[PDB]
RNA sequence: AAAGAAUUUAAAACAUAUUAGAUUUAUCUGAUGUGUGAGACCGUAAGGUGAUUUCUAGUUAAUCCUUUAAUAAUAAGGCUU
RNA sequence: UGGAAGUAUAAAUCGAAAAGGUGAUAGUAUUCAUCAAAGUCUAAAUAUUACAGGAAAACUGAUAGCAAAGAAGUACUGUGAA
RNA sequence: AGAUUUGAGUAUCGUAAGAGGACUCCCUUAACUUAAGCAUAUCAAUAAGGGAAGGAAGAAAAAAUAACAAUGAUUUCUUAAGUAAUGGCGAAUGAAAAAGAAAAAGACCAAGUUGAUA
């Protein structure tokens, strides 16, 4: 005797066998970030970014992060990333 | 280890750091010819990851090119062509400027092999780079087994056929599947594979 | 054959049969389909009324093996084991061994209701089933399995 | 150009097995030009220890 | 019928005639033969798993592949260092796709392994592994003494219940319900007393024989074994069960959780 | 309310617990563990139980089709006029 | 480009990452699946009307077949390309 | 004075050039022609112009397909297929996964670690 071919428990029984191997950083790259950027500052959009972030005006700051990275993921990471930084100040 | 702080530094391109520094060395470029060589790459990790190795028969040649666009060569700006073919301006170079510097500087040395080529920095004119050259008739690089492929008559000039990474970027070869269906083996090869018309010997 | 063609049969003739008012000339109207809406229309009309237009939704890349669905009726089952087979298990009922029909095997994937079964218990497996293949299969004493 | 034709198997395998049964018919055999008129049997079959010795 | 010809360029540049085909034929066939001679092992077109096909329209059948994965050959028991140098593709590429197929090509490589006659590195009778084979050959002797006690006590409940059901269905084909319900009552016994430890790796056999020359090992292990034909016991679970439902059911369970997701929101 | 065995041994993802190390950062790196995820129903006593499907009665939800791994609210495309 | 709210390349501007890309209808979100770009090399199966050496032919047989079956790209024309 | 960096002249030992380009890899925004006119489109990676190669070259070891009982570098042949799609949606242009064969082969740099460091 064969399963069925419709719906979401579909397909012939058998045992499917990946693991989501997680692509990560190191706990020495939290140094080399802390090196590089108090050797380099912020660039002028970061820069921008940190002063609208501190009037409170946040969505501004993702408007802004989003028209000079292209991507609202990225847009999301760079604010969260400079946020980070006014706090620690 | 020391390159992986450089590495992560020369990301850092909008750095207050990095931008004076370019700016005396593309200031500095503007009056030295234009193909001239360097003692060492100005750039050693990124030379170091492009396949320069510091030893005998690795040279570094610094090539300045004038970035932006160019007009269609027609006398005048008169084309006897039809309005489909009728613009002078906004018609963009196929091959990149890192391509065609590569071209001119083994032109310049047709007596070595161009390795691979990076960014230097760039004006409001002109664009540089540096090229890494290798000469094949070392008998250092003949009798290293990880390095004497450049000796082989097939790689005499490279960037001309279009075998480096920068001409090979140029060419579609940037990845692979359904987005790169007609760059398969070769653009102009696969075209004349698929317009071949097969008449077998027993056709109905 | 060229000894065959009407060349032969028409050497002497001037016109080679074509006309002599009407020349042979080049070109009768266009080459190709040309003038498809212009001179040509009760050409395309007459012969082929809905070449020009647009008609249902656009698949911009079509998976042709998602529709890929070999089809068998009913009274077709039993040529798939052979009319030795069929007869063998000819006076078969509920409790004793059965011959099954593998359709997928044979590359069928859904049984379609046509026509009508033999009198014997059979057991029909295949992916999909019809709501009249189903039914003749169950009233001639069978079952119906599913698969994949 | 078109050098080599086609043709079925089916219809080559007809062909050949016409063509072995015509030359059984002793009529046809000798009508195409052949003289089988002192030959015992019109299949002619040797044997194959004779064959072997040639 | 409206005519499509793409011959409005120029196709007499875009010929291509096949005039070199009935010498590709012996030239591919002389190199065939060519390889054979210099190491008859490499034309021998190295052993490759079973694979399914993909999509629905072919997953029923059975195809070589390329290259057996690590855990393929883990569990038959071969290093993938000794493999490429034996015949044997490997592909680390290949992600394990089922159990099934893990040990389907399992029993392609153990099955592989027993055909297959190495010979020695160094012809001479003075090699290592010859004389290695000699010095434990005694304690294989000893080792396969005990191999053999064992899966002659633990697999003899069973094998007269195997023996047993072939008695009864040949007495059948000239009951089974109870003697079919023994061997499974048994199997899952058998099952649960498995519920420890096996060598990594096996050894390579390796020996000293006249030459036999094979030209492939896929053709000697068949991916399929030939189809009969399947029958079956009709019950009265087999004509109650409506299929028409399950699949129309299957279908409407799947096309309701838009309706699902939906009436959470509101 | 009515029929209903369901097919049969070689396994990895890790949700984790619990330990052996290292770390202060937006912290990580091994191993032990149970479930997950598991499927051989109890019958030589007629066969019951039981997943899963059917019909009837109220309930809440969705409801012309598609964007081809699954949904959603925007957008876009289909069908008729 | 067959790639259709952008398949590929290039230019101007902008420009990432405690990663990420793809699942071809743009957008956001949550799952799922599959890979891990931005350096290099790599035989075999494949093409060929340069040219050289051979073998064949339902090919042409001196207005035919290469333009050329003899000192043929020769005699001859043009300032020259030809 | 001395220690370096950088740039030159000279000497020695070598290297590139030119011929050929049928097949191979590329740069460049031709037109005649078709659309019964024509202006996008077609002719068309086609002619000409230019560069670079070898006995073959190009490509090649997944930021690849698929949604399966799943496959697995590249190349070439069959099929998909005049199909999905593109197009004054006109004239016309037009692939690829699956599946079947020929052949089969995988290795390195960069980054990281070892530093009486070579």
């Amino acid at each position: 005797m064969a399963g069925i071919a419709v719906g979401l428990k579909r397909g012939y029984p058998v045992h499917t066998m990946t693991a989501k191997r997680h692509y990560g950083v190191t706990k020495r790259k939290h140094v080399v970030n802390d090196v590089i950027r108090e050797a380099c500052g912020f660039s002028a959009y970061e820069r921008h970014m940190m002063d609208l972030l501190r009037r409170g005006l946040d969505k501004k700051a993702l408007k802004y992060a989003k028209k000079h990275l292209g991507t609202h993921k990225r847009g999301l990471a760079k604010r969260d990333e400079i946020q980070r930084a006014l706090e620690a100040i | 280890g020391a390159y992986k702080y450089i590495n992560a530094l020369n990301r850092k391109k909008q750095s207050d750091v990095l931008r004076f520094l370019r700016r005396i060395r593309c200031w500095e470029l503007r009056h030295l010819p234009r193909i001239h060589r360097v003692a060492r790459p100005t750039n050693p990790e990124r030379a170091r990851r492009l396949g320069y190795k510091p030893k005998s028969g690795f040279v570094i040649y610094s090539v300045r090119i004038h970035r932006g666009n160019r007009k269609v060569s027609a006398r005048k700006g008169i084309v006897h062509r039809k309005p489909a073919c009728q613009g002078i301006h906004k018609i963009k170079r196929v091959k990149s400027l890192q391509a065609i510097a590569e071209q001119r500087v083994g032109k310049h040395c047709g007596a070595l092999r161009v390795l691979n080529s990076y960014f230097i920095g760039q004006d409001s004119t002109y664009r540089f780079f540096e090229v890494i050259l290798v000469d094949p008739f070392n008998a250092a690089i003949r009798n290293d087994p990880k390095m004497n492929w450049i000796c082989a008559d097939k790689q005499k000039r490279r960037e001309a056929r279009g075998l480096t990474s920068a001409a090979k970027k140029s060419r579609g070869f940037t990845g692979k599947g359904r987005r790169y269906n007609k760059i398969g083996a070769g653009a102009r090869g696969n075209l004349k594979r698929r317009n071949l018309l097969q008449l077998k010997r027993y056709r109905s | 054959a060229t000894r065959f063609r009407q060349t032969r049969r028409r050497r002497g003739h001037v016109s080679m049969g074509y006309g002599r008012i009407g020349k042979h000339r080049k070109q009768r109207g266009g080459r190709g389909n040309a003038g498809g809406q212009h001179h040509r229309k009760t050409w395309f009309t007459t012969f082929h009324p809905d070449y020009f237009g647009k008609h249902g939704m656009r698949v911009f890349h079509l998976k042709a093996n998602k529709y890929y669905c070999p089809s068998i009726n009913v009274d077709s089952l039993w040529s798939l084991v052979g009319k030795d087979v069929q007869a063998q298990y000819k006076n078969a009922k509920v409790g004793e061994e059965v011959p099954v029909i593998d359709c997928v095997k044979h590359g069928y994937f859904k049984v379609l209701g046509k026509g009508f079964l033999p009198k014997q218990p059979v057991i029909v497996r295949a992916r999909y089933f019809s709501e009249k293949a189903q039914q003749k299969i169950k009233a001639v004493g069978g079952a119906c399995e599913l698969t994949a | 150009r078109k050098w080599q034709r086609k043709t079925p198997k089916q219809m080559r395998r007809f062909a050949v097995a016409s063509c072995i049964a015509a030359s059984a018919v002793p009529a046809l055999v000798s009508a195409r030009g052949h003289h089988i008129a002192g030959v015992p049997q019109i299949p002619l079959v040797v044997n194959s220890k004779s064959i072997s010795v040639i | 019928a409206v005519s499509n010809i793409h011959f409005c360029k120029d196709w007499r540049s875009k010929v291509h005639t096949w005039f070199k085909q009935p010498f590709r034929k012996i030239r591919r066939h002389q190199t065939r033969v060519e390889k054979a001679k210099a190491v008859f092992p490499a034309t021998i077109k190295s052993l490759k798993p079973s694979v399914h096909c993909m999509n629905q329209r072919f997953n029923y059948k059975l195809r070589l592949g390329r290259g057996f994965t690590l855990k393929e050959l883990r569990a038959a028991k071969i290093d993938k260092n000794l493999a490429r140098t034996i015949g044997i593709a490997v592909d680390p590429r290949r992600k394990e796709s089922s159990k099934e197929c893990l040990n389907r090509n399992a029993q392609r490589l153990t099955e592989y392994m027993n055909r297959l006659v190495v010979l020695p590195k160094v012809h001479a009778a003075t090699a290592k592994r010859l004389v290695l084979n000699k010095k434990n050959a005694e304690a294989k002797t000893k080792k396969a003494a005990e191999i053999k006690k064992f899966i002659a006590e633990h697999n003899k409940t069973i094998k007269e219940l195997k023996i047993k059901v072939a008695a009864a269905k040949k007495d059948y084909a000239k009951e089974l319900k109870a003697c079919l319900k023994g061997l499974k009552k048994a199997q899952v016994a058998f099952a649960a007393q498995v519920a420890k430890k096996t060598k990594q790796f096996n050894k390579l056999p390796v020996q000293q024989k006249e030459a036999k020359q094979v030209l492939d090992a896929n053709k000697v292990i068949r991916l399929t074994a030939p189809c009969t034909l399947e029958t079956k016991t009709l019950t009265k679970g087999m004509k109650a069960f409506d299929a028409v439902a399950h699949l129309r059911k299957a279908k409407n369970v799947a096309k309701a959780v838009s309706g699902i997701v939906k009436g959470q929101k509101k």
